[PDB]
């Protein structure tokens, strides 16, 4: 459901376990290449604890395969991501999102 | 059929009568009692008078024969028109005073009020008959109160426009089908010059004040201009806009309405077209009355944004009613919504759009969250 | 394109200025799910660029710089602002600390100071779109400290070239250059946001030599003038608050005088009165009245007319004093807020001819209360109150339901909004400090917006809603008996606009049992209420003509409702209310409808036959009805309320021995309106008995729907207020014919299986209440 | 409850200062008086070296308000307090001494009247639309403040702007004002009476008018027509019995007199309430001394409008059912004196009750 594609290489060690929380700073874009979000304009790191199902799943398989100071790129289907209701005003129904998530520290 | 009515009728345009002696000549003396004279109705043009059949009536003008129509104010009931004088005369009935009895002049019928209160006033309040009797109440009597110029002037305006536009719709519905082949138009002429002309002259008769014009007068013109735009919408004049509207509006352009009325009067059919929707917005500015009539035909109003031939007067009307009146902002549902944003796909970037969108979240500082909700996720999720 | 390039392609700048209309609008008041999706379509970063940059058009720097306020700050703003009138100070020691002048008699900087006046809190949440996917959703978070070190930079930068008025207008003009910046340090010092350095930095960029260029070192446009006038209001009710918390922090420090000398003054008079006895005999009225006629008593040493009467010593006497001599000054009864705004006021309108409406309203107001300072703290003081520091927790959670509560008053109602109302007025009520404290929740004004909410639902859709209200209003009522006549006032409304809890109970509760309000209905309120009679017993329902039912003539469920109201209005505390009882006779016989089919006189049926009626058709399935609402038993609960009404207003026996004309009239007019013969025939229906057996199953019939023996109950209290018993012959009459049948049918239900019937039960609480007692009383 | 009495040192330190609170804005700053009216009328009056000047602009304000075409006028406690003020800048035996205190309120109402007040007034009373309530009242009391004594140039200004804006609201909102003044009751007497009857003592709380409790506004409202008419004028003595130009006229005498008739009979009422009790007691001394009062303004405001000799008012009151209303009071005269001589502790209402004759 998530296609992870790297950007720029991390450590290829250490992967985000159960329950560490992740800061990722990213930049997220609808398929056709509009920008609903990013958290380097509000300037502070997403934190995010793998496993309590905050984020959206794609968001959650994808991050798990990152490593630590990874930059990649994750395409989530709806499937994997919002879906058919969408996020109202933000993202429309049976949307596809394509994430520039950075992996910065973890925990 | 005539009545006593009470409430706020007491302000309108259909309790207006006026008084018109049986001499062409001095027909504006002093009214002396026990004097025959008409009295007809000002709004429609019908002489009080007494049929056989039904008693007390409002006969056409062409039934008014001096022998129904004829009355007298009279002083007492006891039993008592006089030689006229070449003058302004003595002057004897005064206004807000001087309670006179209405007596028709062949059949010595006293007017009163029906006393048969039945069912329908067991609950409901009294809107007393008024019938003609041999003898009569003895409160019967009546004061006679005075009309503003403004008031007579209006009422005079809408006996004059109610008839064109009867016209002009009789003329319509009578090649409503029958396309006019390469022959000649159906029927009569329409009255195209003068409705152009009567449409151009009511809205300028409603002219919202300037903004020069400094506060008082124009506060005092604004009382005046809501007053004259209640009488005019009392007396159904917002209906036979619209009816107008409806029959020139089943013809796509005016080459249609050339197929069925002809070269000539289709050369003013977008003319036609564009002044009604601007006399509407002028009846219902501002008025939250007549901009509350709109809570159940908006569909008729949505349901012509699209229209190429007057676009902009279309969306002025909606744009009045919806900044006026806040029950309307209760009856939008996503099928409007979703129709006054393809606006903005279909006709450009027009900022009154956006203006209109805005008035429909936010009435007299009380927030619509449907309407709020529904804007969002149409206009904003798909960044076009 | 670049946005600047906005500038020179106008058309564009209004499609994108109404843009930004569109965007407040559609987040405007109070909704934060749309300004959440609002910080994705323009982001922080973008908007805290557009508040510095220098070339944006004026149109575009106004529109993004209200775009900030309606989605990051509008919300917390207002919730701030509607607890801005109110004072509630805890009597911790940082409040006892506040004193009016700054140690070592110079007024301090408005705003600078310490506060402790409860203002809850206000909440915000991070602005996420990755979050997985209903409590009410908070403002978007935005790091205020940054914006507010932004704001007074920017501030800071447009004044002091403001002076030097060169042609840089940023946004194009003195009015795009300084309003918009203004409107956002406005914003964030009412929120709360400003420290005291920062304070102080706004009042010298306002004033430099009174708060020690100032924005009133050049000349203003109307509209900067208008902002300017929102800030000084801001710092005018600093002060006032101020003055509140140092009064409060007084009267801490000052009853823990009055206390310990009363208690050493108590303590001297008990060694007194012995052997010393008959000259203190007077002087322990003190202790011996109310509390509050204590502490009026004891304050009563202005005049000089009063000195000895007051038993304070001198010293005591002093601190009062010496206090009120510092809140005169404080009060001014140009070096001063107060002398600053006086002068600046009448300078700007002896300048110009002020054109704009709103700057003259805000000009006089502030004008007003720089004259009046004195009157301005005496119309706050109703809406000061000092809580303990203990229950400081509960009221901060109370005063954020309130803050819900007001609002969704500038909200259309819907389900969530019923939701939020349900959930806070649940919550309010769930406070023991609702219970405890019945005068704040008066002085905070809870009952006007309840009503204001319910006016607009009622004003039916939302029934949950006004259920709701309905039950938290009859529950003030009941909290206290200043309560009771507080929501007394609104008894024309709650009439004008009469499950079971309705808006009608609310009017039955303001009344109920206080004899001092029943003794203040305007006849015609009651009048009003038996107009309402009179619509329900010659029309019915068009609710149940919606469900399908019987429909003769009348419906009797409206009836019923408002024959019970009428009965909390006439009888209180066990006597008759003789003034109000005789006028709701007057207005029924003079409209003799609402009496009902029965006793409508001509055409009449015995009150006894249609109770026999309402008997034959409660078995019928045909005419009772085709669940939650049966005929059977409507009839019957019209007329027994009508009976128990009637019986209400008899009058009692002091009048009934006075011979007085009056009573006796009334008396006699109830007599002729109800015979006797029905009367002790009602008494002598056949009530039926859980069966017994029936296959060895308990088949009680519902009296839900059934002739409940309490409708009997009834017509029993009538026989003793107006007919009475008096001849013995009577007496053993009633005992065969309705009374004895009735008491052994409950004796064999007393049995085991029988005893927890609820037809057992009604049965025994019936002969508890009206049988018995009446027996006990004619036993001689 | 005198023996469970709690001291003020038990209670809980909250709960006497919140008592504390009430005693002091009841008994010191309440009490307290500050004049600033005076002075803050003067700082507004003056100008800076045509345009109006600082009070001109407050006047003409609040002129605004008024003629603003809304449907009922707004609660604006801002025009109340500031009515209030300019009403106290205008309150403030030799001929030469009598003069001088003529002069100088004329010099303090033409401070007002030179600046548009009369005109506010007028403004006001009609936008109120004939509903009792503080504006009115504040309203009213600035129009007496402005016309004490008979201030010719403003009752001639309020004359003008009445006939040149020929407007039927004013007396279309006198008339409703008089219609809902309150008149003397015996049922609303009668509950009191037994409310009081219930007792003072309530469990940690005290007990706190609904009998002729429009009173002070009834008596301002008539002392209004009175000041319109002092000094003799014939043009507004025949104003208030026909506005001609006015599509409608409102005769104010004839209501004045329907109005007293309420009153007479009402206080026939009392007097029939009382032939049986041999002494009035305290409750009834209060109440008929406030009808008293409104019944001495009714009566001098029917001498103003006929004082100066205006024909036309005159036989309008001969006319009007004015005799019904003085020969019943005659009767509660007559009796009311018989009754109250045989005591020395109702001297002080026999005094109202002569001069009332």
């Amino acid at each position: 459901g998530v296609e992870i594609e790297t950007i720029s290489p991390g450590d290829g060690r250490t992967f985000p376990k159960k329950g560490q929380t992740c800061v990722v700073h990213y930049t997220g874009m609808l398929q056709n290449g509009k920008k609903f979000d990013s958290s380097r304009d509000r300037n502070k790191p997403f934190k995010f604890r793998i496993g309590k199902q905050e984020v959206i799943k794609g968001f959650e398989e994808g991050a798990a395969q990152m490593s630590l100071g990874q930059r990649a790129k994750l395409t989530c289907t709806p499937d994997v991501a919002y879906g058919a209701t969408g996020h109202p005003g933000v993202i429309p129904p049976n949307a596809t999102l394509i994430f520039d998530v950075e992996l910065l520290n973890l925990e | 059929l005539v009545y006593y009515e009470g409430g706020a009728v007491c302000t309108h345009a259909r309790s207006l009568w006026r008084l018109e002696p049986l001499r062409i000549s001095w027909s504006g003396s002093h009214l002396r009692w026990g004097q025959p004279l008409r009295i007809r109705h000002v709004t429609t043009g019908r002489y009080l008078a007494l049929t056989e059949d039904q008693g007390l009536v409002v006969v056409d003008a062409c039934k008014a024969h001096t022998k129904a129509t004829s009355f007298c104010f009279r002083v007492s009931k006891e039993k008592l028109p006089k030689r006229d004088v070449e003058g302004m005369g003595p002057p004897e009935i005064k206004y807000g005073e001087s309670l006179c009895f209405v007596q028709h002049v062949a059949s010595g019928l006293w007017l009163t009020y029906a006393a048969p209160d039945p069912k329908a006033l067991r609950l409901g309040v009294l809107k007393k008959k008024a019938i003609l009797h041999q003898e009569g109440h003895m409160d019967d009597a009546l004061f006679l109160t005075r009309c503003q110029q403004e008031e007579s002037q209006a009422a005079r305006m809408i006996h004059s426009t109610a008839g064109l536009y009867n016209q002009f719709i009789k003329g319509l519905d009578s090649f409503s089908g029958k396309p006019r082949g390469s022959g000649p138009p159906a029927g009569p002429a329409l009255p195209i010059e003068a409705v152009i002309l009567s449409l151009q002259d009511l809205i300028g008769y409603f002219e919202p004040p300037s903004e020069e014009l400094q506060h008082e007068e124009k506060q005092s013109k604004l009382r005046s201009l809501r007053n004259r735009q209640s009488l005019f919408q009392e007396e159904g004049m917002l209906s036979l806009v619209l009816n107008c509207i409806d029959r020139l509006n089943v013809y796509t352009t005016a080459a249609h309405f050339a197929e069925y009325a002809g070269e000539e009067a289709a050369e003013s059919w977008k003319e036609i077209v564009n002044l009604l929707y601007e006399l509407l917005a002028s009846l219902i500015r501002g008025n939250r009355a007549n901009c509350a009539l709109f809570s159940t035909n908006l569909d008729w109003v949505v349901s012509k944004l699209d229209r190429l031939e007057a676009s902009s007067g279309i969306l002025e009307v909606l744009y009045c009613v919806l900044i006026e009146s806040p029950e309307v902002l209760n009856i939008i549902q996503e099928n409007h919504i979703k129709s006054i944003i393809s606006l903005l796909d279909k006709h450009g970037r027009n900022h009154k759009v956006l203006d209109v969108l805005c008035s429909l979240c936010v009435c007299n500082g009380v927030a619509v969250r449907s309407n709020q909700d529904l804007i969002t996720e149409n206009l904003l999720p798909g960044r076009e | 394109m670049d946005i600047l390039e906005l500038s020179e392609r106008l058309d564009l700048q209004r499609f994108h200025s109404h843009t930004l209309r569109l965007y407040r609008a559609v987040c405007a008041l109070g909704n934060n799910r749309v300004a959440h999706a609002l910080c994705s379509h323009v982001d922080q970063a973008q908007l805290l660029h557009a508040l510095e940059d220098a070339h944006l058009p004026g149109p575009l720097r106004a529109g993004y710089y209200d775009l900030l306020i309606s989605i990051h700050l509008e919300s917390a703003c207002r919730s701030r602002r509607s607890m801005l009138s109110e004072y509630i100070v805890p009597l911790t020691p940082e409040t006892r600390a506040i004193t009016l002048f700054p140690p070592g008699r110079r007024h301090g900087l408005p705003g600078v100071g310490v506060t402790t006046s409860l203002r809850p809190p206000h909440h915000f949440s991070p602005p996420c779109f990755v979050a997985a996917l209903a409590p009410a959703r908070l403002s978007p978070a935005i790091p205020l400290e940054a914006l507010r070190d932004k704001a007074l930079r920017m501030l800071g930068e447009a004044v002091r070239d403001g002076g030097q008025h060169a042609r840089d207008p940023v946004g194009g003009s003195v009015e795009f250059q300084f309003v918009p910046v203004l409107k956002l340090v406005s914003t964030l010092l009412v929120m709360g946001i400003f420290g005291d350095e920062d304070v102080k930095q706004i009042l010298k960029m306002i004033e430099p030599e009174v708060f020690t260029e100032g924005l009133l070192q050049m000349k203003l446009p109307e509209s900067v003038k208008l902002q300017m006038c929102n800030l000084l209001e801001y710092f005018c009710d600093q002060e006032l608050q101020h003055r509140v918390e140092s009064l409060a922090a007084f009267a801490e420090r000052y009853v823990d005088k009055l206390q310990a000398n009363q208690r050493s003054r108590y303590a001297l008079l008990m060694r007194a009165f012995t052997m010393s006895a008959a000259e203190t005999a007077r002087r322990t009225r003190e202790f011996r009245s109310p509390p509050q006629e204590q502490i009026n008593m004891l304050l009563h040493f202005k005049d000089e007319a009063d000195e000895e009467d007051c038993p304070l010593p001198e010293d005591i006497r002093q601190d009062l004093q010496d206090f009120h001599q510092d809140l005169l000054a404080h009060c001014g009864i140009p070096q001063s807020l107060q002398e600053l705004v006086s002068h600046m006021v009448v300078r700007w309108a002896q300048e110009d001819y002020v054109q704009s409406p709103e700057l003259v309203r805000a000009m006089f107001s502030l004008l007003h209360r720089q004259y009046d300072g004195l009157g301005e703290l005496l119309r706050a003081l109703p809406r000061a109150y000092t809580i303990s520091p203990s229950s400081v927790e509960d009221t901060m959670s109370l005063l954020e339901c309130l803050g819900q509560i007001r609002s969704l008053l500038i909200v259309q109602m819907g389900p969530q909004e019923e939701n939020l109302m349900i959930q806070s007025i649940g919550n309010i009520m769930n406070n023991k400090v609702f219970y405890q404290h019945p005068n704040l929740m008066r002085a905070l004004g809870m009952h006007e917006t309840v009503m204001e909410v319910m006016v607009n639902v009622l004003g039916i859709r939302f029934p949950k809603m006004v259920t709701s209200c309905c039950r938290f209003l009859c529950y003030f009522c009941r909290i206290s008996r200043q309560n009771q006549r507080s929501m007394f006032d609104h008894l024309s409304y709650l009439l004008e606009n009469s499950q079971g809890s309705t808006p009608l109970d609310v009017a039955a509760a303001s009344v109920i049992d206080n004899n001092e309000l029943a003794l203040a209905l305007q006849e015609q309120d009651l009048e009003k209420v038996v107009s309402y009679l009179a619509g329900c017993g010659l029309q019915s329902c068009p609710m149940l003509l919606a469900k399908g039912y019987p429909d003769i003539g009348w419906n009797p469920c409206g009836g019923e409702r408002y024959l019970d109201f009428l009965r909390f209005a006439v009888f209180v505390n066990g006597e008759s209310v003789e003034e109000n009882a005789n006028v709701v006779v007057r207005l029924l016989i003079r409209k003799p409808e609402c009496f009902g089919p029965a006793l409508r006189g001509e055409g009449g049926s015995g009150l006894l036959a249609a109770i026999e009626e309402a008997i034959r058709i409660s078995e019928d399935p045909a005419r009772d009805g085709p669940n939650r609402v049966h005929l059977g038993h409507a009839i019957m609960s019209f007329y027994a309320a009508l009976i128990d009404l009637l019986g209400r207003c008899a009058p009692e026996m002091h009048l009934i021995q006075a011979g007085k004309g009056e009573a006796l009239r009334i008396r006699a007019i109830l007599r002729s309106l109800v015979p006797l013969d029905d009367l002790v025939g009602i008494i002598s229906l056949p009530l039926q008995i859980p069966t017994l057996g029936k296959d060895g199953a308990l088949v009680q019939p519902k009296m839900s729907a059934s002739f409940v023996p309490d409708h009997k109950a009834s017509m029993v209290l009538f026989l003793d207020r107006v007919y009475g018993i008096e001849n013995q012959d009577f007496l053993l009459h009633v005992l065969d014919v309705g009374f004895l049948p009735d008491m052994r049918a409950a004796a064999s239900l007393d049995t085991a299986t029988f005893s927890t019937t609820e037809m057992a039960l009604a049965l025994n609480r019936y002969l508890c209440l009206a049988v018995l007692p009446l027996i006990t009383k004619c036993a001689p | 409850a005198c023996f469970r009495m709690t001291p003020l040192y038990n209670l809980p330190t909250h709960r006497a200062c919140n008592m504390f609170l009430e005693s002091y804005k009841a008994a010191w700053i309440l009490t307290e008086d500050h004049s600033f009216e005076d002075r803050m009328i003067d700082d507004l009056s003056k100008a800076g070296e045509k345009k109006p000047d600082p009070l001109h602009q407050l006047v003409l304000h609040f002129s605004r308000t008024a003629l603003t075409e809304k449907s009922k006028l707004d609660e604006d406690y801002l025009y109340m307090a500031y009515a209030d003020i300019m009403a106290k800048s205008c309150h403030l035996v030799s001929f030469e001494e009598k003069e001088m205190e003529k002069q100088r309120l004329l010099y303090q109402q033409s401070r007002l009247h030179t600046r548009g007040a009369a005109e506010m007034v007028l403004q006001m009373i009609s936008a109120c639309k004939g509903e009792t309530g503080a504006m009115v009242s504040s309203t009213l009391k600035l129009g007496i403040s402005i016309l004490n004594g008979g201030n010719a140039e403003v009752q001639q200004k309020m004359l003008d702007y009445l006939k040149d804006k020929k407007e039927v609201g004013f007396f279309q909102s006198i008339q409703a004002l008089m219609q809902t003044c309150s008149v003397l009751d015996l049922n609303a007497f009668e509950r009191q009476n037994k409310a009081e009857g219930l007792g003072m003592v309530n469990e940690d709380g005290t007990v706190i008018e609904k009998v002729m409790a429009d009173d002070e506004f009834t008596q301002d409202l008539f002392r209004f027509l009175q000041l319109l008419c002092e000094g003799h004028n014939n043009d507004f003595q025949n104003y208030l019995r026909t506005q001609t130009g006015n599509t409608t006229t409102i005769n104010i005498i004839i209501c004045t007199v329907d109005y007293l008739l309420r009153l007479q009979e009402s206080i026939s009422d009392f007097y029939w309430y009382y032939s049986g009790k041999d002494v009035i007691e305290e409750q009834g001394k209060r109440n008929f001394s406030k009808a008293m009062s409104v019944a001495k303004q009714v009566f001098n405001s029917l001498t103003e409008y006929i004082q100066g000799p205006c024909t036309g008012n005159q036989q309008s009151l001969a006319h009007s059912r004015l005799w019904d209303a003085v020969v019943g009071f005659l009767h509660v005269f007559a009796h009311m004196m018989m009754k109250l001589a045989q005591d020395s502790s109702q001297i002080e209402l026999l005094k109202e009750l002569l001069d009332l004759q």
